[PDB]
């Protein structure tokens, strides 16, 4: 689990798997209550 | 469960927690799990 936070910030994630909007299905599904400023930086949008 | 979030951190800004009503009708209008007309019934519950 750790050592996994160093990607998430990156602009290519889901560079193998097929998706591409996985990013955008969790500014939304988790992301009203929590700041949807704060999580589109955790994620680096 | 709201009150405890981590949300309500980004509207207080006095010491003691004294939110003002003002900016509370905004906060829970954020986390938009309430509906319309109840968060108004909310704040005649309070004391002011």
């Amino acid at each position: 689990g750790q050592w996994d936070r160093l990607v998430l910030n990156t602009p290519s994630f889901p560079s193998n798997y097929w998706d591409k909007f996985v990013k955008r299905k969790v500014l939304d599904k988790h992301g009203d209550i929590f700041g949807r400023e704060r999580i589109a930086e955790l994620l680096g949008m | 469960d709201i009150v405890g979030s981590e949300a309500f951190q980004d509207y207080v800004t006095d010491p003691r927690g004294l939110i003002s009503k003002k900016d509370f009708q905004k906060a829970m209008d954020s986390q938009k799990q309430f509906t319309g007309p109840e968060i108004q019934f909310l704040l005649s519950c309070s004391e002011a």
